[PDB]
């Protein structure tokens, strides 16, 4: 009766890790989509020409 | 020990210009065989103390309007 | 582009990049439309007035250039605005950026010879009950309801191509309703033009398409300008009794050339290195392609986004001024399909919803209910395995597969290419057909047999006579 430790334990970690891989961890990846926004920012740095370089 | 006191709506030149005008209130120490010590605190309240005297003027020199007191005054 | 209807003007001044600052009349000055052939260097270029000074030296824009010329070059004055030479009769060669030809001679069929800037949006005598349309396809007229003269915008990748829609689009839109299916292009490549038109040479559409394409080798004025030969060609044959449809190339040219031609003249604009002048012509230019009452104007929206720019006009304008995308992944294609278009986000707002009918209510809620439910049951369980496979994995995946690779119907673009058939999908097969038989009814269809068949019309007779 002691294969259902290692077993449970090796197959709840890796049935935890394989769907909390892409449900946990991966979720922070969704915030890389706000990067997308982040580049537009990159626009203002623009801004600061009318003040000196377009004057 | 002595501080040059100094408002919030004071004249541009105290906080434009402590630097040279502490020199010859701190230099009597200095340079006369003696320890002496220049507490130069709160810098960014003066080294932007210039920038207003600078884009009133109709002159841009340094960032996010402001003077050439980075390189030469520095 | 004008007619010149007194050779006068003047002299001309500065001469100094782009800018015709020439000084042609005192207090006679033309319209906006209305360029001044100058006689710069050998040839008559002629330069559009954007906007007119007092004086003499107004602000003109040419398009080409001037081919070396002096200070003061002599101008010419004009009558007509913009007299260009189109008409219905250009569908037989391909096009110029000024209504000549590219290929051979004829200057693209000469006809008519009006005026070059046409209507945009109009109501009044124009269709304002917006029907819709039939392409005849199992997986383009069944998934998505297109209107009648709409703006479909376009998304994905590769798979389908130039030659499935129009060797597909040439054949079954022509037979199937009357009209003259033409094309554009701005910021193509050079090489292209001596490979794509060979195309032409298997489907017989040179005849019955105008390619007006400018390559890329000319500036922004030069290769920009193909708007008055879709629009002023375009509207001798939807306003006669046929229904017109272009089709746009890239978005780059417009975009890069109104943006960067626009901001760098010495004028501010938008922000985010955009132009002020998006608005005007994304929604004056994306509405013109309505339908009316002697023809629907249906335009291809093939633009491109800036690597799905939100923060910029890309998403706004062709996700706001577009009706619907359809999207085409590498995954229909790389398994040996003949639709690469999925099911997934490739529909309209009256296709899916209820404003329709029963028909394509049922048929796409049930498509999308069993491609939606049964897509994870083969993706998401081949990690584990097979053993907790019920009626629904044996039912959703027998049936997703067959269906999703039994639906794909040939058209005609194969029919003179490769050598299949298939003719044209019905909607009456394609919608009374997947949306009963292909969810736990009558599983005698295989995945061999099933290939290549006209949506559920020809798969019927496929599982018991072969």
């Amino acid at each position: 009766g002691v294969v259902e430790n290692l077993a449970s334990e090796q197959a709840a970690r890796m049935v935890a890790m394989k769907a909390a891989t892409d449900n946990g961890g991966s979720l922070i990846k969704e915030l890389q989509l706000v990067y997308n926004k982040a580049r537009q920012a990159s626009i203002t740095q623009e801004l600061t020409e009318i003040v000196s370089g377009a004057a | 020990t002595i501080v040059v006191v100094a408002t919030a709506s004071e004249s541009a030149a105290l906080q434009y210009l402590a630097p040279y005008a502490g020199a010859a209130m701190g230099e009597y120490f200095r340079d006369r065989g003696e320890d002496a010590l220049i507490i130069y605190d709160d810098l960014s309240k003066q080294a932007v103390a210039y920038r207003q005297i600078s884009l009133l003027l109709r002159r841009p020199p340094g960032r996010e309007a402001f003077p050439g007191d980075v390189f030469y005054l520095h | 582009h004008h007619h010149h209807h007194g050779m006068a003007t003047g002299k001309i001044v500065q001469v100094i990049g782009a800018v015709v600052d020439v000084e042609f009349p005192q207090d006679a000055v033309p319209r906006v439309y209305d360029a001044l052939e100058v006689q710069n260097g050998n040839e008559r270029l002629v330069l559009e007035v954007q906007q007119q000074l007092g004086g003499g030296i107004v602000r003109t824009i040419a398009m080409g250039s001037s081919d070396g010329l002096r200070r003061g070059l002599d101008v010419k004055d004009l009558e007509h605005p913009i007299e260009v030479p189109v008409g219905k009769a250009t569908l037989g060669r391909i096009m110029n950026v000024l209504g000549e030809p590219v290929d051979m001679k004829g200057e693209i069929g000469e006809e008519e010879r009006w005026a070059i800037h046409r209507a945009a949006p109009s109501y009044e005598e124009l269709s304002n009950s917006q029907e819709l349309l039939e392409t005849g396809i199992k997986v383009i007229d069944l998934m998505a309801p297109f209107a009648k003269g709409g703006k479909v915008g376009l998304f994905g990748g590769a798979g389908v191509g130039k030659t499935v829609n129009m060797m597909e689009l040439i054949r079954n839109i022509a037979i199937e309703h009357s009209g003259y299916s033409v094309f554009a292009g701005v910021g193509e490549r050079t090489r292209e033009g001596n490979d794509f038109y060979h195309e032409m040479t298997d489907s017989n559409v040179i005849d019955k398409v105008s390619l007006v394409y400018g390559q890329m080798n000319e500036p922004p004025g030069n290769r920009l300008r193909v708007a008055l030969t879709g629009l002023t060609m375009a509207e001798k044959f939807r306003d006669e009794g046929r229904d017109v449809l272009l089709f746009v190339d890239n978005i780059y040219r417009y975009t890069l050339a109104g943006t960067e031609v626009s901001a760098l003249l010495g004028r501010m604009p938008s922000a985010v290195g955009y132009q002020p002048t998006l608005a005007e012509e994304m929604g004056v230019l994306q509405e013109r392609i309505t339908s009316t009452k002697t023809g629907s104007i249906t335009s291809v929206q093939a633009v491109y986004v800036p690597a799905d720019d939100l923060t910029d006009p890309s998403p706004a304008t062709t996700f706001a001024h577009l009706d619907a995308t359809v999207v085409l992944s590498r995954q229909i294609a790389s398994l040996g399909i003949y639709p690469a278009v999925d099911p997934l986000d490739s529909t309209s707002r009256q296709l899916d919803p209820l404003v329709v009918g029963q028909e394509h209510y049922d048929t796409a809620r049930g498509v999308q209910s069993i491609l939606q439910r049964y897509q994870e049951l083969k993706d998401i369980i081949a990690i584990l395995g097979m053993d907790e496979l019920s009626e629904e994995d044996k039912l959703v995946v027998a049936r997703a597969r067959k269906i999703q690779r039994f639906l794909s119907q040939p058209f005609f673009v194969a029919e003179v290419f490769t050598g299949s058939p298939g003719k044209y999908v019905s909607l009456k097969d394609t919608i009374r057909g997947f949306k009963g038989i292909m969810e736990g009814e009558y599983d005698h269809l295989p995945e061999q047999a099933f290939y290549m068949v006209g949506s559920i019309e020809e798969a019927v007779e496929k599982a018991k006579k072969l």
